[PDB]
């Protein structure tokens, strides 16, 4: 973290002088809208929290936001109408035929994940969200 | 000077003189190619017009730049996608490029240059972009297998 | 061992891999497991290929009326022009054939059935001309001889 961040991170730490109710406040504060079990999350991975606790909570939030990011851009080039959907079709040529090609148990794997509802459709958001969950 | 309808600006041979001098930073040994990841540099590296500053990905994903394995760009290629962005598209710009080919051939006795189109940018692009997202399935395989075999504990 | 080419498929994006069978038909086929669907890609000229099946050692040409055919010996009919379209794409054009007063070049091409279509009917911009090298490895060609 830059002195810069810290700042930042100081400041809307202090308006609240911490509670676990108080963080989704502070998260808040900070332009972010976590869901109470992903709140649980940054917590546990550390009801009270100490500041340089909270720094370390907000690098590695920072952290996922990039992996997240980098994985959804990935999936963004090949979802070429702009939908948000990719076929598990497509899907599954992609990651045979593409880079570190999967084998088929992996991506017989990675279609049982992907595409829940089975309608041969995968709302990449959500299996971006199921990759980086943890 | 050259210069079209369709042309942001003319260009002159002092152009061209500085593209070769460019040109042979990235490739001293006058090889005739660079490696891709250094395209956005090389591309940053020229002098206006032909300069493409960076942030340039977009621009030069949008190139026709075929890529000999592997991941080896040709000077021509570049030279002539580069002065197009200038110059602007055309028709005769096609059958331009084929001419341009035939007297760069005519003055080049070094015939081991020339190499057969392996892939594209934009297909190399896609390559990583598959990696991005097979490394990621795997870490989350991986680290569900440990969550499994740490259950019995 | 002068030039410096690939042995590759040729994937056309109708959902073919190029071949070229022991008879000298040329067509594509959805058998990813044969042997013929191999290719010499031979550079002999800047952005100039032959295209030679490796288990017959046939070399594809145009001929002046817009024909694909096959051709034991390397002649000025067996050079293909190699160019990208929109950045994704290889297409393979004659070097010696034109749409004469158009000035269109003429195309390797397949239809949508996996056939080889006339050089003249095949555009660049259409998905028949669109291929892409699935590349096996790097091969070192002694020069063909140019005939007549
Ligand atoms: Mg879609
Ligand atoms: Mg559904
Ligand atoms: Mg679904």
């Amino acid at each position: 973290l830059t002195e810069e961040q810290i700042a930042e991170f100081k400041e809307a730490f202090s308006l609240f002088d911490i509670t676990t109710k108080e963080l989704g406040t502070v998260m808040r504060s900070l332009g972010q809208n976590p869901t109470e079990a992903e709140l649980q999350d940054m917590i546990n991975e550390v009801g009270t929290i100490d500041f340089p606790e909270f720094l370390t909570m907000m690098a590695r939030k920072m952290k996922d936001t990039d992996s997240e990011e980098e994985i959804r851009e990935a999936f963004r080039v090949f979802d070429k109408d702009g939908n948000g959907y990719i076929s598990a079709a497509e899907l599954r040529h992609v990651m045979t035929n593409l880079g570190e090609k999967l084998t088929d148990e992996e991506v017989d794997e990675m279609i049982r994940e992907a595409d829940i509802d089975g309608d041969g459709q995968v709302n990449y958001e959500e299996f971006v969200q199921m990759m980086t969950a943890k | 000077s050259v210069a079209t309808e369709e042309s942001t600006e003319p260009l002159s041979e002092d152009d061209f003189d500085m593209f070769y001098e460019i040109w042979e930073k990235f490739d001293p040994e006058a090889t005739q190619f660079i490696e891709y990841s250094v395209l956005s540099d090389f591309a940053d590296a020229l002098s206006e017009p032909l300069r493409i500053a960076k942030p340039n990905q977009i621009s030069l994903i949008n190139m026709d730049l075929p890529m000999v394995s592997g991941d080896r760009i040709h000077c021509m290629d570049i030279l002539f996608a580069f002065t197009k962005r200038v110059l602007g598209e055309s028709g005769e710009m096609d059958a331009l490029k084929i001419q341009m080919e035939e007297k760069f051939m005519a003055a080049n006795p070094s015939k081991i240059s020339y190499e057969p189109i392996t892939t594209t940018l934009r297909r190399k692009h896609e390559e990583v972009s598959a990696m991005v997202i097979q490394r990621a399935f795997r870490r989350h395989l991986l680290q569900r297998s440990l969550k499994h075999a740490s259950f019995l504990f | 061992p002068q030039l410096k080419g690939i042995v590759t498929k040729l994937y056309s994006r109708q959902g073919y891999h190029l071949q070229l069978q022991a008879d000298g038909t040329i067509d594509g086929t959805k058998d990813e497991d044969s042997t013929y669907t191999l290719f010499n890609l031979i550079p002999v000229g800047l952005r100039v290929v032959a295209i030679q099946g490796v288990q017959t050692k046939l070399y594809l040409a145009m001929n002046s009326e817009g024909y694909l055919y096959t051709s034991e010996l390397f002649t000025p009919e067996c050079k293909f022009k190699e160019s990208v379209f929109e950045n994704y794409y290889v297409t393979y054009s004659s070097m010696i054939y034109r749409q004469q007063q158009s000035g269109r070049g003429w195309y390797l091409g397949l239809n949508k059935e996996g056939e080889i279509m006339k050089g003249n009917h095949v555009k660049k911009n259409k998905p028949a001309a669109h291929f892409l090298p699935k590349p096996l490895k790097v091969a070192m060609y002694k020069e063909p001889s140019l005939h007549d």
